[PDB]
């Protein structure tokens, strides 16, 4: 799988002949292959159906799940807490089994959490699974003579194959012989109208030329054969779809954010166990102990929950997304869309709706538009004037196309119509303000037509007129506008009729410039009243003489049309400049067109002007004028392709609003590498296989779900099952939002840190009796906190979020030193500290002064010294004092609570105040309720000093903690104070998170 | 008091227990009251 | 990287940071660690003045007295050779550092110290837990009374031909007065001889109904020649009312002990305000492991 001979633009042998197309793969022009000689090729290199995807087995991504970069670290601490055990019980008798609980717990942690996220990844893919609507295609091959339709996976390179309007142009063929044969190149090449292909040659790019047909293409109207040159994988969407599979991945902003996060986790961890192992070893303790402290400490530092808060965390912003119709499959691509700077649109297909739709309509000397939208929330255009009836009338009737049968439940816009693009738009805005066509064309019965001609480039036709008073003849004709104005000098004004003067004809001509130029297709439309003197009711105007004057008829008004763009498409753009994203279109189609829908859109702003627009303004060559003095560039794929690494670099450093018309697919790719290399986040948004090499190198690919096809929907990370495109601003909007609360939940939940490994480093600095328990800080880290923590996140906006420039990668983090000061430093400091006060307080209250306690644990702890001294003089047994060191355990638990509710309060709002956002959020005053009732539940019940080892506490206990709390509060209230009234001062590069 | 000062070496903790789940329970109903306040 | 993030000398920073800010922060945290370490110092102070100095508030964790012995022994066994010397040395030290508490030359004069009945008494109370009159009066216990175990004759104790000794005591409550049980019909086999009313009854056995045998006559000596403690000898007024303060002992030799085998002996003690505890093997009672393997 070559890559760079696939990352090449295709070439081809399209600039030769019959003969010599027909001598190089070996085939008769008018009689095929022969059976034996099909089966030959057949068997010697494969069917004409591309490769299946390369099979994932789920027990691959359920080990995936259970591995990564943070279950690693909870993996590497299972792996620590054994080796401790193992040296207590090889080193020591009666070991304690504090360390092999913790492993088993950490294990299980890891687990739990790969099976839920593995488990939200599967159901993405059922629901994914369920749209591959793969029904069997049989193409038409002509074989010793005779015509045969064949299953799409028997086709060979070199027979002959005939295609009809409605079918799928089965291989890349070679045309040999066409009949007015049309065909839809918008998924591979991106052109929204269609290309007849013709047997000639008329270009040197292959893409271009009409003698060539491609895979997944459709033959819109017409007939016509061709050499099979191309077949199976190695065909056009093969290279690409193949290039698409052999494509990295990456790794996502939230991975790296994550990633750096257990550094500075690690960094702190290590740091505090080597050196308070040198510190042990320098006060007289053993080796064998001075490790067990080493793997203490830096086991202590790993945060065993934080890794199933932030699963939910991320989680729970996906349910919002799969409600408004916006699906990820994996879990993190979340918030890159909140992060992303610079949007590479697609045109046809995401930024359009693919479809011919009435734009404008000439009319009583006034241009008139219609509603070009979707589901029809607009502006009609008028209905009530005569002009308007008989123009209903002209293209109503001057049509062959019919919609299809069985179409009586889907709307006006999206059912089926049989015909070309413009009658079929023709027929789409009749039946939409004049009521069903059916009738009206009954109502009016044709006599005579004659089709459209490459002579006369109009077509005509005449039928009677359902007049009950009026029982002549009627003759419509419809056409270029330029050839038509060469056949009139009437003019219907607001019904009554009036001369051509040279005054109307030259408002006639502004009108075409002013539609031409909005980069629409004009027709125009007019019709006479045959004398019935002259030609009776019986007289028959056969098709043959002129039977009908051709001069002198009425002219009634111009009607154009253009594919429009969907709904929410201007708005969404908007809202996306607004939030400091560089909007930058990327499309295969005409430059003409293109920029046109980029200035409707608002890519190119109304009022900045390209290098030839100013050429154009001053009458002067281009070569002369700045290029600085131009906002907005349109770059042609042609030219593209001869540009260097630098050009590009300063394509996008000196031009806003970019423009990259008729680039190929791998020049997309081209492209969105190239807004990477500076150091920008990327999101393709497209729909076509023009688009899977796009979709996938971007760092979050948009495809689209309706209109969107199979390979860049399955390349891509996040679908739109509802093509709305507004879905990219909400995204965008909850990408930020689920991150100043990933922010605020990460520092609550190492704000405890600290007061549960201050206990244990007084205990071997100070030697006083063991503070807080393992099963305590088990309750502590695994219980209680879950609920608080995961209800951060139902934290609504602070400021306009759409309002902020996008946040600088290489500058704001997820987590920075500013929030280790507040954790580490400041909240959790003050928590041990009041854990530290009830704790004294217990053991005061029982006899244990605290000039007594220093110096005890050796006797403290030892099994065999029935008689310890307390401050009053009072002999304890061991097990008395131990039961007294467990209620202290207790009652510390309980004092990290108290001081929780405050700390769950400060970290509610980063910089505002409690009085001003308010505590409307229900989850978090559910989490502080729930947080004291396990509390109490785990003192007060019965068996539990048994089991867990927590004893009840006397009531004045509980209060010991209160203090401390108030003064977290007070303290925190008057930071987030002088950070308001004061911007940009100490407070705010010091202590903003 | 004197010889039979027995009370100063008992506490009633069963009260104490009793109490505290009391209390407990009201807490836990509260916060259930407080979360499904608003979907009826 | 690496060099620059630790001195560039454009902006004069050191590690990221100029002179002065490094100089802001440090003074920052040592006025913020200042004040928290007064407030904590204050909430620390206030709880000082909460407390009693003669009396602890909660007295629970410490209702029924323990049992504890003199020898130190560090799985409540006892194994010695009765030829090897430097086997029992470990036992000799700690018995010698209990009994070289109750030297008469530490009893003397009439303060601190009281003549007490030489035969068991009743209670004795000095008054309340005050300050008022000065430093309480406790009895004087002589080491004589331990007859066979005392170190002042065969300062080994015992351990020297396959007789072990082991010195019994009750731990030290304040205000816990010994109750011993009534002469009812309910009363255990063993107490029914001997009942001074005065006297808090210890009495050793085997664990299992098997060692019976092989245990021979458990030997005691204490106050008056009964097995037991002197009610006289209580209550304890705490340290601070009573410095110079010694507890009742009990001495127990195990003599016709069964050589090369080992001995499960359990004491216990008999009393309404006693009571013992299956996860607690020293409450009221306590277990010893003897083998005299010579
Ligand atoms: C409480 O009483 C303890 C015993 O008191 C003795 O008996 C009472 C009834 C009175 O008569 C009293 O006056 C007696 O002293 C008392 O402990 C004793 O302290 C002395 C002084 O240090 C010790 O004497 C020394 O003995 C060693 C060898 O000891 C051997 O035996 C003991 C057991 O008894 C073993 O533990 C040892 O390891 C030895 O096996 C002598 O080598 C040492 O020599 C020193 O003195 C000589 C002159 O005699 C000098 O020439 C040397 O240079 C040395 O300076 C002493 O003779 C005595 O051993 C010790 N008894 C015990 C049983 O340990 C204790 O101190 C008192 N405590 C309080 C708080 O009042
Ligand atoms: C029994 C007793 C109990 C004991 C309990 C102890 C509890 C432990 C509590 C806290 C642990 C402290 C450990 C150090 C934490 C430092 C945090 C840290 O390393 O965070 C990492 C940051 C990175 O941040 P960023 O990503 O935003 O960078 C972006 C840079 N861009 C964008 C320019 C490229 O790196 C930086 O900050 C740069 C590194 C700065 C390192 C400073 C080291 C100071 C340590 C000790 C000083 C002691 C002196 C005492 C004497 C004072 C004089 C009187
Ligand atoms: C000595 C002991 C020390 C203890 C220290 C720890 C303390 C931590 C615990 C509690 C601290 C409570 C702080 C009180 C803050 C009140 C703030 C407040 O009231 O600000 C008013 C807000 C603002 O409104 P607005 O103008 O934006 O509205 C606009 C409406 N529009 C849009 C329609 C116009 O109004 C709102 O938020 C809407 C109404 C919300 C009402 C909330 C009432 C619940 C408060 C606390 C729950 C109790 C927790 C107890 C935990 C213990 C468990 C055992
Ligand atoms: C929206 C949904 C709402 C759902 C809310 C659910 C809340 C559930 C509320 C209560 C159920 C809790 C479990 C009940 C346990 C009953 C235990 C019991 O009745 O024990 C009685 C006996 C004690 O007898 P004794 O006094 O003679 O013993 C003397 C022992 N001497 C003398 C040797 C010291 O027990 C013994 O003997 C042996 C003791 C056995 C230990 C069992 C304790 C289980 C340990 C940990 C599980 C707790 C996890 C926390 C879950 C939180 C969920 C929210
Ligand atoms: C959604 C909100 C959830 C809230 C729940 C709170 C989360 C709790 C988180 C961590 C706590 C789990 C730690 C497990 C501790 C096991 C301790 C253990 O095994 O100790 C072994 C002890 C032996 O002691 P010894 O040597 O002194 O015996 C001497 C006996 N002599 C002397 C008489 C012979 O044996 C005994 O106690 C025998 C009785 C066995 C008791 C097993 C109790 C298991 C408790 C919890 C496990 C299930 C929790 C799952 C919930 C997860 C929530 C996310
Ligand atoms: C905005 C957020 C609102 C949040 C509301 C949450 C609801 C709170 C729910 C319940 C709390 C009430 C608890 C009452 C329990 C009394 C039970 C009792 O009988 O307990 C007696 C103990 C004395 O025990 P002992 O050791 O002396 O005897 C032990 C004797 N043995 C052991 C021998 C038996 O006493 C005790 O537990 C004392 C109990 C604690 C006293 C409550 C203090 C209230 C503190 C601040 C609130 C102030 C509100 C001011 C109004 C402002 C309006 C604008
Ligand atoms: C032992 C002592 C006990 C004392 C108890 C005292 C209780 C006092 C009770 C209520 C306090 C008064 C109500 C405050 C209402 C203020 C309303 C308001 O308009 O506020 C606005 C100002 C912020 O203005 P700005 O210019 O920064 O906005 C900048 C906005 N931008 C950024 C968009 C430009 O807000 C502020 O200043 C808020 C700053 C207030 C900081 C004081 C905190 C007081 C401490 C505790 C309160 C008690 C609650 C807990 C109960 C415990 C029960 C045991
Ligand atoms: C049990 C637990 C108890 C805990 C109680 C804790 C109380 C201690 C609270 C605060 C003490 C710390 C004061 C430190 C003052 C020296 C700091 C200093 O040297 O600062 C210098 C700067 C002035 O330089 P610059 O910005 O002009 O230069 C620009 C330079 N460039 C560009 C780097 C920004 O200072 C400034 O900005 C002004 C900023 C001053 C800091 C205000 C912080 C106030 C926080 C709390 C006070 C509230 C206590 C409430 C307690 C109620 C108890 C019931
Ligand atoms: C949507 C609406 C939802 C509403 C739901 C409402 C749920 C119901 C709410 C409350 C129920 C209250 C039940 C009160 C039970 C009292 C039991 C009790 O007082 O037992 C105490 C005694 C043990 O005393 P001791 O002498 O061994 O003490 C030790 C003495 N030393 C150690 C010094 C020797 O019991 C014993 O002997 C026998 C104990 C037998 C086992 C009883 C099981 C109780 C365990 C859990 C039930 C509590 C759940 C409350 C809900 C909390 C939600 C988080
Ligand atoms: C000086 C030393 O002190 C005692 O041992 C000490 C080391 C070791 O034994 C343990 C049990 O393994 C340690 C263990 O290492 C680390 C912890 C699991 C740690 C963590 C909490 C957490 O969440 O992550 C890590 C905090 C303390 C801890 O909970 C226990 C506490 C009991 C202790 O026993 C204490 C013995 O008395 C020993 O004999 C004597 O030599
Ligand atoms: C101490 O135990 C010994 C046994 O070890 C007792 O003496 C034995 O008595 C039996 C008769 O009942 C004789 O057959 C043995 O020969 C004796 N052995 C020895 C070594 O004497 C002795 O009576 C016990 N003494 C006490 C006071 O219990
Ligand atoms: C919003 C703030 C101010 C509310 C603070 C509520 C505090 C004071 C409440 C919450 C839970 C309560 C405790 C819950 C349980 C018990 C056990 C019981 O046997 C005595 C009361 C006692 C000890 C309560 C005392 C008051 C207490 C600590
Ligand atoms: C708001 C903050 C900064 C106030 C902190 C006040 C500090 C400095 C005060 C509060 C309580 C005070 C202590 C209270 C009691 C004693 C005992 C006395 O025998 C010596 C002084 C000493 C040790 C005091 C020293 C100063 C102290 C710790
Ligand atoms: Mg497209
Ligand atoms: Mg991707
Ligand atoms: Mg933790």
């Amino acid at each position: 799988d070559l890559d760079e001979l696939k990352k090449e633009v295709s070439m081809d042998d399209h600039k030769l002949s019959l003969d010599e197309l027909h001598n190089k793969y070996g085939t008769d022009l008018t009689r095929g292959l022969t059976n034996a000689r099909a089966k030959e090729i057949l068997a010697r290199d494969g069917p004409n159906s591309l490769t299946p995807p390369p099979t994932t087995p789920e027990w691959i991504k359920f080990c995936r799940q259970l591995f990564g970069g943070f279950s690693i670290l909870l993996w590497i601490g299972a792996i620590l807490c054994f080796l401790a055990y193992g040296i207590q019980a090889a080193t020591e008798d009666e070991p304690a089994n504090d360390n092999l609980y913790l492993g088993v717990v950490l294990s299980t942690v890891v687990i739990v959490t790969g099976c839920f996220s593995y488990y939200q990844e599967a159901k993405s893919s059922r629901i994914m699974d369920s749209f591959k609507n793969m029904v069997p295609q049989q193409a038409l091959v002509i074989r010793d003579g005779e015509k045969s339709t064949i299953n799409a996976e028997f086709v060979v390179a070199g027979d002959l194959v005939e295609v009809k309007g409605g079918d799928r142009i089965p291989a890349d063929l070679r045309i040999i012989s066409a009949h007015g044969c049309k065909v839809d190149n918008s998924s591979l090449t991106g052109e929204s109208e269609p290309q007849t292909r013709s047997p000639e040659f008329s270009s040197e790019n292959p893409l271009e030329t009409r003698n060539i047909a491609f895979f997944s293409t459709n033959c819109v109207e017409g007939t016509a054969r061709g050499v099979v040159v191309y077949t199976g994988d190695r065909t056009v969407m093969g290279r690409i779809a193949t290039l698409a599979s052999g494509l990295e991945v990456g790794r996502t902003p939230i991975a790296i954010e994550i990633e750096h996060f257990i550094h500075i986790i690690t960094g702190v961890a290590v740091f505090l166990g080597v050196s308070f192992f040198i510190l042990s070893l320098i006060l007289g303790y053993s080796w064998l102990e001075a490790v067990i402290f080493l793997i203490g400490i830096i086991v202590a530092n790993v945060p065993e929950g934080l890794l199933a808060t932030v699963t939910v965390c991320l989680t729970l912003t996906a349910k919002r997304m799969a409600r408004k119709n916006c699906l990820v499959k994996n879990l993190e691509a979340v918030e890159t869309l909140g992060s992303t700077s610079t949007i590479c649109s697609d045109k046809t297909g995401t930024l359009t709706q693919n479809r011919m739709t009435v734009a404008h309509m000439w009319f009583d000397n006034q241009i008139h538009e219609a509603d070009t939208t979707e589901n029809q929330s607009g502006a009609a255009f008028d209905k009530t004037s005569a002009t308007w009836s008989a123009l209903s009338r002209i293209a109503a009737l001057c049509n062959r196309a019919v919609f299809q049968a069985g179409q009586d439940n889907v709307p006006i816009l999206k059912r089926s119509v049989a015909g070309d693009a413009s009658e079929s738009a023709l027929l789409k805005c009749i039946e939409l303000c004049c009521g069903s066509v059916q009738g009206m064309r009954d109502r009016n019965p044709k006599i005579v037509e004659i089709p459209f001609n490459s002579t006369n480039k109009y077509q005509l036709s005449i039928h009677e007129n359902e007049k009950s008073s009026e029982s002549r003849y009627l003759l419509v004709m419809k056409g270029a506008p330029e050839r038509i104005l060469d056949r009139c000098s009437t003019i219907l004004l607001n019904g009554a009729e009036e001369p051509l003067k040279e005054d109307m004809k030259e408002a006639f001509q502004n009108a075409y410039l002013e539609l031409g130029g909005l980069g629409e297709r004009v027709l125009g439309f007019c019709h006479f009243a045959l004398p019935e003197d002259k030609y009776n009711e019986g007289y028959p105007f056969d098709a043959d003489e002129p039977n009908f004057p051709t001069t002198d008829l009425c002219f009634v008004g111009l009607m154009a049309m253009i594919d429009p763009p969907r709904a929410a498409v201007p708005d969404a753009v908007g809202k996306c400049r607004s939030a400091g994203i560089k909007v930058i279109m990327v499309t295969g189609d005409h430059p003409i067109t293109a920029k046109a829908i980029a200035k409707g859109v608002g890519i190119i702003s109304e009022g900045n002007e390209t290098i030839e627009d100013i050429a154009a303004r001053l009458n002067i060559p281009i070569g002369q004028v700045n290029p600085r003095d131009a906002k907005a560039c349109v770059v042609h794929g042609s030219d593209l392709k001869d540009l260097s690494t630098e050009v590009l670099d300063d394509i996008l450093h000196y031009h806003t609003e970019i423009v990259f018309a008729r680039t190929s697919p791998q020049q997309k790719l081209i492209i969105v590498e190239g807004c990477q290399r500076q150091g920008a986040i990327v999101a393709v948004t497209g729909d076509g296989v023009n688009d899977s090499p796009a979709l996938k190198k971007a760092d979050i690919g948009v495809a689209m779900g309706i209109s969107g096809s199979d390979v860049s929907k399955q390349a891509a990370d996040m679908i739109l099952l509802d093509d709305n495109f507004a879905s990219i601003v909400t995204g965008v909007e909850e990408g930020r939002l689920i991150f100043d609360n990933l922010k605020k939940s990460i520092a609550y939940t190492l704000t405890s840190n600290i007061p549960e490994i201050t206990p244990f480093l007084v205990f071997i600095i100070g030697n006083v009796p063991l503070p807080l328990g393992t099963v305590t800080i088990l309750c502590i880290d695994l219980g209680t906190d879950m609920v608080p923590a995961i209800s951060l996140a139902y934290e609504q906006a602070e400021s306009d979020i759409m309002k902020r420039q996008p946040r600088n990668p290489k500058t704001d983090k997820l987590v920075n030193e500013r929030l280790i000061s507040m954790a580490y430093g400041q909240i959790g400091m003050i928590q041990a500290l009041g854990g530290f006060f009830s704790y004294f307080v217990i053991l005061a209250e029982n006899g244990f002064l605290p000039m007594d306690l220093i110096g005890k644990r050796v006797r403290w702890d030892d099994r065999w010294i029935s008689d310890v001294e307390d401050s009053f003089g009072q002999q304890w047994t061991y097990e008395q004092r131990k039961i007294v060191e467990f209620t202290c355990h207790t009652s510390f638990f309980i004092s990290i609570v108290v001081v929780q509710w405050a700390d769950l309060i400060i970290c509610k709002t980063r910089r505002n105040s409690i009085f001003q956002q308010g505590m409307k959020n229900k989850i978090l005053i559910f989490g502080l309720f729930e947080e004291t009732a396990l509390a109490a539940f785990l003192s007060y019940c019965p068996g539990t000093d048994v089991a867990l080892r927590m004893y009840p506490l006397k009531p004045s206990w509980w209060f010991c903690a209160f203090p401390y709390s108030l003064i977290i509060f007070l303290y925190d209230e008057m930071r987030r104070f002088i950070i308001r009234r004061s911007p940009g001062g100490w407070v705010e590069q010091e202590t903003y998170y | 008091e004197g010889p039979d000062n027995d009370e100063r070496f008992t506490y009633d903790y069963y009260r104490l227990r009793v109490v505290g789940l009391i209390v407990a329970a009201v807490l836990c109903v509260i916060g259930i009251i407080i979360l499904l306040a608003g979907k009826c | 990287g690496w060099k620059k993030f630790l001195w560039d000398s454009e902006k004069k920073e050191f590690l990221g940071r100029t002179g002065s800010s490094w100089f802001k922060i440090f003074l920052f945290y040592l006025i913020f660690y200042g004040c928290l370490a007064g407030i904590f110092i204050g909430t620390i102070q206030v709880l000082l003045l909460t407390l009693s100095d003669f009396e602890p508030k909660y007295q629970d964790r410490v209702a029924p007295p323990g049992l504890s012995h003199a020898p130190y022994a560090i799985k409540t066994e006892i194994s010695f050779s009765i030829s090897n010397p430097k086997s029992y040395e470990s036992f000799v030290k700690s018995m010698h550092k209990l009994m070289d508490l109750y030297n008469e030359s530490s009893q003397a004069g009439n303060s601190p110290f009281e003549d007490c009945s030489d035969t068991p008494a009743d209670y004795i109370k000095r008054g309340d837990l005050d300050d008022s009159q000065g430093q309480k009066k406790a009895c004087r216990f002589s080491r004589m009374w331990l007859k066979n175990c005392s170190g002042l004759d065969d300062t080994t104790y015992g351990y020297a031909e396959g007789k072990p000794c082991v010195v019994a005591k009750l731990n030290r409550i304040i205000g816990f007065y010994p109750k011993p049980l009534k002469n009812t019909t309910d009363l255990p086999e063993e107490l029914q001889a001997n009942y001074n009313q005065y006297v808090l009854p210890l009495r050793c056995a085997a664990k299992r109904e098997e060692d019976r045998e092989k245990i021979g006559s458990i030997e005691y000596f204490g106050l008056g020649g009964y097995a037991g403690f002197p009610l006289q000898y209580y209550p304890y007024y705490g340290k601070r009312l009573q410095k110079k303060y010694l507890q009742p002992l009990l001495a127990i030799q195990f003599t016709n002990l069964t050589q090369n085998m080992e001995l499960r002996i359990e004491c216990k003690v008999y009393g309404e305000n006693i009571d013992y505890s299956e996860k607690d093997r020293f409450r009221g009672r306590f277990e010893v492991k003897i083998e005299v393997k010579s």
